[PDB]
């Protein structure tokens, strides 16, 4: 909450900690990925390098709560910080 | 003839010729001659390799035995005669000096940019007088030098009056300098690194052995101080990549598996970089045997990494780029030496990769100088110039690899695309294949490209297929092999042939979703591409099967916008 | 007593040890027929410190000194011996140099001229190729940023390199350098290396608390700012963007991006200008221009 203890949990995060992919996370993103390759029709170009940052945030999420391996909630949270930035 | 070396002195002594070369095979004979009578040998391959400057200044007095008619030079040991009797001579890179070598002979190979002209460099300075007739001779060894105005003669040291000298430019030596750099190999560079440069110093009878353009071993001491100069397990690699099966489609799935599909652009890739065949008529016209390639598309898809992935697998592949230097990237600029007070000409793109794949991101950001001479190489092999400082001709012969996008960035399904696509006629028209790489979305496609991209993101390893991906030194060695084959067509072919370009001219020769027409250029690049594939297939002759895929390729190239 | 002589005085105790190593790597080669070199590793003490720490004191003691690397000069050779040859007997003459550099103790100074005639008087030329070469750079490095006080100015310091450790250096990379602090100031490296709050057994056990609770990622989202109000989904994709990726190396292949990167827009009424002082002062290591 305060200054000195965020800190010391991104670094916790970053040195213990690294995440892996599971079945329950890689088909939710996969359904958002083609879902928006509507965007492009619409309102902004979807590209490759998009599909590697939405999966990125996912790891992001995964390791803000330090869990060993992703959960489907961080590709949830991704695709709705994607409608937030997005739309 | 006889003692050959007593037969080239003969020679020079009935002034013929100017240049001494000294091998050292003919040592090594002579010292096995020498070894094995039971005498001495007191080795000279060891001691010429090792401060060759003091070498030739002191064995050129026991040829001998300011009046030098000729010019000395060595050459080394080939590596036949190394691994005969059982190093001297190894292929150096510039990376490889370590600092330590100077004063060793070395053998570099590398590409040659920047060239210099030949000027006359004095050695020795001769002074005249008129007062004592006894004409003297200073030597030179750096850049510079003062003027000798004080007399040292062996007259005027015993005298009182100290008269003026004066200088002679015709009793004086002086030697055909020329400076060169050479530059690092492309694929001897480590990972990441770039091809640094070095300086050679080239005299006398080699000045003119030096054009640029070319790849070149060199082998001279170390400050560079050339002597001689000269320019250009694996079939079991070659069968078991042969024996399983469908090369032609394996060879195509093989390289850039990190894309989704695309195997006939990329197919058209494969039989880009093997190149095809040059002809010539042996009447003073030459055509080219190459092809060049675009890929219009649409932002979504990839396109770096194919364009990246083609050059990391073909030899000699330079990245370029739209704006920036790209103006003096593609042509001879002129700039000031910071070593010496002459100007020299930097080299673009399109020089130092001389045989091989020249690759254009973001065709349509650049201008129209850069468009005047990429075109010029499109056509022909040769670059021609008309400024100030150098008009000469420069020999290129590369493969056109370009990526464009359109005016509004996508493509537009109610414009023409002779209205999408902003270059011009002569452009395209040269073009033999335009790939309209058009994305399109859909429901059951584009799960595929999906699961492969986190497939890849996932881990490194490909999808378990049952294929293996084939390593870049394999077909590496396959596309080198397979270019040396010459394929003749046949008379089945030719009245095939005949009839699909009477068919595709008629039917070419105006609406909507038209663009171009049917020229001889496509025809020439329908029978360049059954070339490619016949040589794909290690074939001496042109089949029927070349034509109807080449032709199936050329249409597929194009049926993508009807989608 | 060895120890404390090699911590204290290394011109003194340097060269007999390097002596020692030319006498065993004679005497455990029995084959016919060059000097040899020594390096140190290990914990220093005292005498390991920040390059903004380093005074006037300490001098003739070996200094080991971590930081960034700024520039790497061009390699470039001198001359250690220099031979010729007299072609007017066909004889051969040899002259040696020596500088304040190749001995920790300084000698006295020989300023030998470069012979361009002979004690005779006969002409002479210049042998190229037998004189050996010895190539040297020169380095300069500077403190971490993350170990410093980050808010005042960098101290960079010079090093002055031998033959042998001429192809390891590169900028951008953090090093750590041991050598001689000579003031003819520089410091004579002989070895290098290429290669922050601290965490107790208490504060473990509170982000061990904090780790199963599914209300988490809100508040620490919201608690990053508090001067600055709304703007809840750009403070949570800032969150996961200070934490980082994973940075996935593939095997024979190019390595993976696992950083992200952000551009804000809008217009110029709100705090984006004061958003970057707040990521500048809490992040773990930051750079702003």
């Amino acid at each position: 909450v305060t200054i000195p203890f965020l800190r010391k949990y991104v670094q916790y995060a970053k040195e213990r900690v690294i995440p892996q992919l599971t079945q329950e996370a890689i088909n939710v993103i996969v359904k958002n990925y083609t879902d928006l390759r509507d965007d492009n029709t619409k309102k902004s170009p979807i590209t490759a390098r998009t599909l590697e940052t939405l999966i990125r945030l996912a790891t992001a999420h995964a390791k803000v709560r330090l869990s060993k391996t992703v959960n489907k909630v961080d590709a949830k949270v991704a695709a709705n910080l994607l409608r937030f930035a997005l739309l | 003839k006889g003692p050959k070396y007593m037969a080239m002195l003969q020679k020079v002594a009935n002034r013929e010729l100017n240049s001494v070369i000294i091998d050292l095979d003919d040592i090594l004979q002579y010292q096995n001659e020498k070894f094995l009578q039971g005498t001495q040998a007191d080795d000279l391959v060891s001691a010429i390799q090792q401060n060759a400057n003091h070498f030739t200044e002191l064995f050129c007095r026991a040829i001998d035995n300011l009046t030098r008619r000729y010019f000395l030079y060595f050459k080394p040991l080939s590596q036949n005669c190394a691994r005969r009797y059982r190093i001297s001579s190894k292929p150096l890179s510039v990376r490889q000096i370590k600092g330590d070598f100077l004063g060793q002979l070395i053998t570099v190979r590398g590409i040659i940019t920047r060239v210099s002209d030949v000027k006359p460099a004095v050695e020795v300075i001769a002074y005249t007088c008129d007062q004592c007739g006894y004409e003297v001779f200073q030597e030179v060894n750096s850049r510079t030098f003062t003027p000798l105005s004080e007399c040292t003669s062996e007259e005027c040291s015993q005298n009182q009056t100290k008269g003026q000298l004066f200088m002679s430019t015709r009793a004086s030596k002086f030697s055909a300098f020329q400076e060169c750099k050479i530059q690092e190999l492309s694929q001897q560079v480590p990972v990441g690194h770039i091809p640094r440069s070095l300086n050679i110093h080239v005299n006398g009878t080699l000045v003119r052995s030096l054009s640029p353009g070319d790849i070149v071993d060199v082998t001279g001491i170390f400050l560079l101080e050339a002597q001689f100069v000269r320019q250009h397990d694996v079939e079991e690699r070659v069968m078991e990549l042969i024996t399983s099966g469908d090369v032609y489609n394996r060879l195509a799935k093989s390289i850039a598996p990190e894309i989704y599909g695309n195997l006939d652009v990329k197919k058209a890739l494969l039989l880009l970089l093997v190149g095809g065949v040059d002809k010539r008529v042996g009447d003073g016209m030459k055509i080219r045997g190459d092809i060049n390639v675009c890929l219009m598309g649409d932002p979504g898809v990839a396109k770096s990494q194919l364009l990246k992935a083609i050059c990391k697998i073909s030899p000699r592949g330079v990245y370029t780029t739209g704006k920036g230097s790209s103006g003096v990237g593609l042509t001879a600029a002129v700039m000031k030496d910071p070593v010496t007070d002459e100007m020299i000409l930097e080299g673009g793109a399109l020089v130092l990769a001389d045989n091989g794949i020249c690759c254009i991101d973001e065709f349509d950001k650049m201008d129209e100088s850069d468009r005047t001479a990429i075109h010029e190489v499109m056509e022909q092999q040769t670059i021609s110039i008309s400024k100030a400082g150098i008009n000469t001709t420069l020999n290129a012969r590369t493969s056109i690899l370009a990526a464009a996008n359109p005016l509004y960035g996508r493509y537009n399904p109610r414009l023409s695309p002779l209205d999408n696509i902003n270059l011009p006629a002569a452009l395209l028209s040269r073009f033999d294949i335009l790939f309209l790489m058009l994305d399109i979305p859909s429901r059951d496609d584009d799960e595929k490209l999906a699961e492969h991209v986190t497939y890849v993101h996932m881990h490194n390893k490909q999808p378990d297929l049952d294929f293996t991906p084939v390593e870049p030194s394999k077909m590496r060695e396959y596309i080198a092999y397979a270019k040396t084959k010459r394929p003749v067509m046949s008379e089945a072919v030719n009245d095939y042939v005949v009839q699909a370009y009477i068919r595709l001219r008629q039917d070419s020769k105006d609406s909507k979703f038209s663009f171009g027409q049917a020229t001889p250029r496509t025809l020439l690049g329908i029978i360049r591409l059954s070339q490619a594939l016949a040589k794909l297939r290690l074939a001496d002759m042109v089949d029927i099967d070349d034509v109807e895929e080449a032709l199936r390729l050329v249409r597929v190239s194009k049926e993508s916008l009807y989608q | 007593s060895f120890w404390s002589g090699i911590l204290v005085e290394p011109a003194y105790f340097i060269p007999p040890a390097e002596k020692a190593l030319t006498d065993l790597a004679d005497s455990m080669d029995d084959v016919p027929h060059h000097p040899w070199k020594l390096s140190f590793k290990g914990s220093f003490g005292a005498h390991a410190l920040s390059p903004r720490t380093l005074t006037a004191q300490h001098l003739n003691k070996l200094v080991s000194v971590e930081g960034i690397v700024t520039k790497t000069s061009l390699v470039r050779p001198k001359l250690i011996r220099s031979v010729h040859y007299a072609a007017k007997t066909g004889r051969f003459h040899y002259r040696d140099y020596t500088d304040a550099t190749t001995t920790l103790t300084t000698r006295i100074p020989t300023p030998a001229i470069y012979p361009t005639e002979d004690t005779e008087g006969n002409k002479l030329t210049t042998e190229y190729g037998y004189s050996t070469f010895i190539d040297h750079q020169r380095i300069t490095v500077q403190e971490m940023p993350e170990m410093a006080p980050a808010g005042q100015l960098p101290r960079s310091i010079d090093v002055i390199l031998d033959d042998d450790l001429v192809d390891k250096t590169k900028p951008g990379d953090r090093v750590n350098v041991v050598g001689v602090f000579k003031s003819l100031t520089l410091i004579l490296g002989n070895t290098v290396y290429p290669l922050r709050q601290m965490l107790t057994d208490f504060d473990i056990r509170n982000i061990n608390k904090l780790s199963k609770k599914k209300d988490i990622f809100d508040i620490l989202s919201q608690s990053l700012a508090p001067s600055i109000y709304g703007h809840d989904h750009i403070k949570k994709a800032i969150l996961l963007m200070l934490m980082g990726g994973v940075e996935k190396n593939l095997e024979n292949g190019s390595h993976l991006r696992g950083d992200i990167n952000i551009l804000m827009v809008g217009d110029p009424s709100t705090a984006k200008s004061q958003l970057l002082r707040f990521v500048l002062n809490t992040a773990s290591l930051a750079i702003a221009t």
